[PDB]
Formats: C-alpha cells, structure tokens, sequence
C-alpha cells in the first residue's frame, strides 16, 4: 500500500463534566497488553470506499 | 480455579474471616498465582505475535494502464493515450464490555481489605480472558462482521472466507470470489500432506520460502504428537508419505541420527517470538499450544518480500477516557449499598487476509469455528 | 426538524428493568425506533412478541440515521446476540402506538355490476360488487407489478374487507366508482391504557391476547407499568 | 485480464479528481 | 523411535545411553541430535533417558 | 494545437537494427517437424510492444 488515510479522532471539543462516567484507568491490568497494542481507527478519507 | 460464579450483592454471610480454628482464609486468595502466571505468559506471547495497532492503508487495485507507439509518416499524425486508477479500504469493529461489584454496608463494616482486593484481582483476570478470547475469535470465527463509521456501514473481515475483494493474481494463480483460508483436512487424523496443503494456502499468494517468508504453525498436543513422528520417505496417517524430517528443537530430548545423510530440514531456534518451538517440518516452525483447540492447525507467515506482519488489527475507542480497563464509581455510594463498575472497549479486524490459514482436521463438511472462539459463545476462554 | 421518535425518558435499571440479549435480528425499517412489546424465548434471549414466557416488558431499539434519513446498518444493539434493555417500570416520551405493515379497509357502495381498485396507482381487473374474499385476493394479485400473492392477506364479506400487508411499499386505493378505501391509522390518544400483543405491537385495544403495558397521561407520553403475562 | 489502450483527446470526464470522500487519487499514479 | 516394542506400542523417542554406558557405533558421524543425559541425578546413577 | 479548445504534442524516436557477424549466434526451436517459426512476440509486423 502506497499511502494511508489520515485519521482524525477529535472531530471537535468533547463535553465537560463527563469525566466520572468514564472511570480511572487501572494501571497494572493484565488485559492492558491488548489495549497497549491498539490504535484509533478514525480515517478522515475514503469512508465510502470500504470494500 | 473452578467454573463456579457467585454474582449479586456481597452481604454479611458472604464474608471471609479467620476461622474458629484459626485458618486465615484471607491469606489464601493468591494461592493460584503460579497457574495464573503460566496462563498470563502463554496469552501474552500469543497476543504479541497475533496482534498489532490498526492503521488504514489505501489498498491498491492493480490496473492495466497500457499505451503504444506507431510507425510515423511524413504527412499525418499519431493517436492519443489515457490511463485508469482505483483503490479501496478496510476497517475494524469496536464493542463495549462491563462488570459490576456491589456490597452492603454490613459487609463493608466487617470485611477484610484482602477479600475485596481478591474480587478486584479476579475481575482483572476475567478482563484478560475476555481480551484474549476476542483476539482468538477475530482469527477463528470465519463469519463476516458489520460495523459503522461516519454513517457508512462496512464489512469487518476475518482471513479470506468467500466474502469481500478476491485475492489479487500472483503469477498464474488467479482467485475468484469464493476463495477461502478456512479448510478441512478431509481425514480424521493429521497427515504430513496437511502441512503441505496448509503451506500452499500461503504460497499461492507468493507468501513463500522463496520470498523469504518465515512460517509459524500453532497446534494442540493432539496434533503435535502425530507431527513428531514424520520421518522423510516413511508413510504416516491416511497413506501420506512425509517429504521432510521433523527436526526437534535444541530443548527437546535427543535422538539418534538414523542415516549417514542427516535430516532433511533445518533445526529451529528454541523460540519463535516468545513461544517455545518444539521443532520444524519443512519450513514450518512448530509450536505446541493448548490454547489452539484439538483438531485445528493455524499456519501464520511473517516477513519476506511481501513484508507480512501480525494478522489481527487492534482498535481502541477514539475518546482518550474510553481507553484501557477502567474502574468507575457506582450509583449507590454509602448506605445501605455501595456499587462500582469495570468497563473495557476495544475491537478487531483482519486487513492482511492471506497471511495465515486455519485447517480443521476432519473427514467432511465445511469448516466449523471451535465453540471456545465463536462470537456468541461467552466472554471467557 | 422533521420527526420525533419514541425514547425512554425515565428508565432506572435497578428495579427489574433488565439487560438481556436479542434472540433474533431487529428489522431496521419496521421495528427500530418503535416501542416493541417483548418476551423471552426458550433460551435466555429477548424476542419481539410473545416468546415462551408471554410479554414481560417494552423495548426501544434506538438507531441513528444518515443525513439522507436512512438507518445505520452496522449497529451493535440490533443483531441476534447483541445486548439490549427491557423496561417494566418507567416513562417513554414522544410515544406512538406500534403497527406492522399496511392495512386497508375496502367497502363497496355499488349494489350491481363491477368496481375497480388501484395498486400503486395501476388499475386492477374488474371485480363484482359481490366478489368473494378469495376474489379480492385474486384480483389484487393479478397485475404485472411483481408483488404476487405472497405478501397480501384478505378477509371480509361482500359489503367490506380488510386488505392486510407485511410490506410498507404497497398502497391500495379506489379508482372506479362504487368502492371506497381507507388505510387504517394509529396515533396516541390521551388518558388511554396501551396493550402489548403476541406480535410485539403496542395498541389501545385489548383483543384476546393483550397484556397491559401502561397508560398515557398526555398523548405524547406513556407511563410504563407492565402487568407481566402469566400462564 | 488482457490489456486495453485508451486513445483519443483527453476531455472532461477523463479527469481523475479528489473523490467525494477525499481520496487524492492523483497522489497514486507512481503506484 | 518409530520401532514397535511390546504389546504393539510404537516408541516416540530413542532410549539414549548415559556417558557411563559402553561405547557404540552410530550410522552418522554426528551421532546424536542433542546431548547425552547427565550420568547422575541427585546422588543416583543414571543409565540413560527416554 | 496550442491554447484553446485543444492542446497536443508528440513523442518521436528514430532507430533501426541489423546483424553483422551472421555466424556468431544461432536459434533453435524445440519442435517435431516443419520450418522454424519466429515467435509472434518478436515477429516484425506484430506490433510495437513486448
């Protein structure tokens, strides 16, 4: 593949005061091996061209 | 630990305390830490070889793009020219998981901190077992998924499975829409032939020993105990004859070299990534792994000219606060109840759809997903 | 903007309003963004209509739409095995009754000769002012439009009939003199008791299977209080 | 499968342009 | 390895002699793929491994 | 054509070929009987591309 679609995760600002509805991230969690090895899928371009 | 699951509000009488004969039961919660560590190392080695952070490459479609000269004349003029171009993309799913724990005020008045820490640890263990199951299920479940982004619905894919864009042509190998890397052996017991047939599924696309591709075979004890018997030119199961020797790794017990010639193959390193390799057969490095179910072979290619990588892309949520395992304050806070949540969100998909293949060893019918890695079956391996 | 759509306004989630998983795919054109009466099948799973248990709650499958007004297909709350929320106690706002397909009352004013109906504007073969219920079906089916008998139902007696349909894209009208057609209509009515049915519809009429799910107050709202179905 | 040659004056309608969803197809001719 | 012994059982491995065992001739000048077992385990004398 | 409504331009090459040392090479075709055939990919009248 010759190029990649640029990802654009923050479309705009996020609502204030929601910070308790999402938790604190426990640091030693054994499943964090998976989410340490993960990234944000939010491509800006080519979204009508998924095949 | 046993498959027994207490749920609900923790109450007095669900308390653990020093017994009347002085046994501090609250000291004993960590007593399985060795088995949990042996399970933590096995899953982490598989995850580090099977998975990688998602990216969105623009997938090239090979195009004709032809043009030609003609013979000139001293009067008159030649014809024009023009070219086509086309591309596509692939995506990944995302899903949300959670758990709750709840205590009465009577429980929290009398409880040892060691009891609630054990419940925290057991939830952190159920979290690993979930994310590992979804990594395996992303490779083993041959069904196509749906997801949505920017109001567009798109398929999320496993390996080649008879859905989506066909594999591109390689040399004279050409592939129609039905082509699939989920296959059967056509026999009740594994052959050396099946390790040849499995290799062909990667090599038909050019992912090959000639290309410099490294190969890993993951199998259960049930299969590796047959594969250890493959001797070059000797018959195996189902009338197959082995084309190569099984070569034991440096760690295995020794063998007498049976002929002056020596064994047809190469002796592997004792590890592939972090996994312990038992030996090779042809170009496959063979790994013994009980997390592959009995009656399944998983062949995976890496490196080479085609630059193969880990088969499964891992997606996190776009909101930074949604990332990792998270502990959340509950709706009940003081009296008579306290509660709390744990939540994770992530998902998966395969972009590199030809770099691996799965064979089920049986006589007939389609491939079956092993129930332990089928999408609807549960939340634990 | 253009439409309001039913939503939970109060739903607590600790008082026997419950999580389950779907036993089936929800139809996004026909069942999403509606108040569905639900039970559970012989497994642990939510079904639209009466399962093994009878009606045990209400469900709203909330689904977004694109800027062109079509439903987002790749959702994670609407396929078999997705998790969903079922309410016994709460309030639903922007409430509307739930009905599936189209249904048309046909009645004949003629006392002699023949009359004509249009299906999607194209005219039917002539039918007697005393046609059989079997011959309204045969008449309505018999045009080169591609619907066929498979998605019409007819019931009645010579003065009048109901033409039921499971699809939304077929419209009956009168076209000749001597016949009248009205599509049935449903809208919420204030101070009414609503009733879930074995189909999964929610309507103001208790027939032979209706299980009380709540009462409205002002028509735009429903106070949910499910009198759970029993053996 | 077998090659074809486009020949003629390049007009509008033979243009390659940024797609409705923002793919720069003109970054890709060297592919 | 691969030779049937008693009751129709086929061996997965060779018995490999310990260094205290008498010398033998092998079909290959490298002899073994791998080592011979250590001649003692704990304080006991080892005859070989399987 | 140079501005409006058309613009064009040309590519041109002139060259040619021949053999001097006529004995310094030879071609064999693997076949049972009949004449040597020039392969169509390298027959003079067949086109302007390999």
């Amino acid at each position: 593949p010759k190029t990649s679609a640029v990802n654009f995760p923050q479309s705009g600002p996020r609502p204030a005061g929601a910070a308790v509805v999402f938790g604190t991230k426990v640091s030693g969690a054994p499943g964090n091996v998976v989410s340490n090895n993960a990234a944000t899928f939010a491509p800006l371009t080519g979204t009508q061209n998924f095949e | 630990t046993a498959p027994v699951r207490q749920e609900g509000i923790m109450t007095q009488g669900d308390l653990v305390t020093v017994t009347s004969d002085g046994i501090d039961l609250n000291a004993l919660w960590n007593s399985f830490a060795e088995s949990i560590a042996i399970y933590n190392e096995a899953m982490d080695n598989l995850i580090q070889l099977l998975t990688y952070p998602v990216t969105v490459p623009v997938e090239p479609v090979v195009q004709i793009g032809e043009t030609t000269f003609e013979e000139a004349t001293e009067l008159g003029v030649p014809r024009g020219a023009g070219l086509p171009i086309e591309v596509f993309q692939m995506g990944y799913d995302l899903r949300h998981y959670d758990k709750r724990n709840a205590y009465s005020w009577m429980f929290l008045a009398d409880a040892d901190g060691r009891q609630v820490e054990a419940i925290h640890d057991a939830v952190l263990w159920a979290d690993k077992r979930l994310v590992f199951r979804k990594v395996m299920e992303a490779l083993f479940d041959n069904r196509t998924r749906r997801a949505n982004i920017r109001n567009q619905a798109y398929n999320v894919y496993p390996l080649y499975n008879g859905d989506g864009v066909p594999p591109p042509r390689f040399k004279n190998n050409v592939f129609d829409e039905t082509h699939s890397h989920y296959v059967i052996s056509h026999n009740s017991v594994v052959d050396s032939s099946d390790l040849e047939d499995l290799m062909e599924l990667l090599a038909e696309h050019g992912y090959s020993p000639q290309a410099g591709t490294q190969f890993l075979l993951l199998a259960n004890k049930a299969e590796t105990d047959a594969i250890r018997q493959f001797r070059r030119g000797v018959v195996n199961n189902n009338g197959a004859t082995a084309g190569y020797d099984f070569i034991p790794s440096p760690t295995q017990p020794a063998m007498m070299l049976p002929n002056a010639e020596g064994l047809l193959g190469n002796q592997p390193a004792p590890t592939f990534g972090g996994l312990a390799v038992i030996g090779s057969y042809g170009f496959w490095n063979i790994v013994e792994e009980d997390y592959i179910p009995p009656g399944y072979l998983v062949g995976v290619g890496y490196g080479g000219a085609f630059n193969l990588g880990n088969p499964v892309g891992l997606r996190q949520h776009a909101n930074p606060a949604m990332q990792g395992l998270r502990i959340i304050a509950g709706n009940y806070q003081r009296y008579p109840l306290v509660d709390g949540f744990y939540a994770r969100s992530f998902g998966t998909g395969v972009r590199q759809r030809g770099g691996a293949a799965i064979m089920q060893i049986k006589a007939s019918g389609a491939y079956e997903c092993p129930p332990i890695y089928k999408k609807g079956g549960g939340f634990l391996v | 903007a253009l439409k309001t759509k039913p939503r939970w306004d109060k739903y607590d989630g600790y008082v026997g309003n419950y999580r389950g998983v779907l036993g089936e795919d929800i139809d996004l054109d026909t069942e999403a963004n509606r108040v569905l009466a639900v039970g559970t099948n012989s497994n642990g799973a939510i079904v639209v209509g009466a399962g093994q248990t009878g009606i045990k709650g209400l469900m709203i499958v909330a689904v977004g739409a694109d800027i062109h007004g079509a439903m987002l297909d790749g959702g994670i709350n609407n396929h078999a095995g997705d998790p969903q929320d079922v309410g016994k106690h709460g309030e639903i706002t922007n409430f509307q009754p739930t009905v599936f397909g189209r249904t048309f009352g046909v009645a004949i004013s003629a006392t002699e000769g023949n009359v004509k109906l249009a299906v999607n504007g194209v005219d039917t073969g002539n039918i007697a002012y005393d046609t059989s219920a079997a011959n309204l079906k045969s008449g309505i089916v018999a045009v080169d439009d591609g619907f066929t008998a498979d998605d019409f139902t007819v019931t009645g007696t010579a003065p009048n009939f109901t033409i039921v349909t499971t699809r939304t894209d077929v419209t009956i009208t009168a076209s000749g003199e001597g016949v009248t057609v009205t599509e049935a209509t449903s809208v919420a009515a204030a101070g009414t008791n609503y009733y879930g049915h074995a189909d999964g519809t929610v309507n103001a009429v208790k027939g032979s299977d209706g299980v009380y799910v709540g009462h409205t107050q002002e028509a735009d709202r429903l106070i949910v209080n499910v009198k759970d179905e029993e053996d």
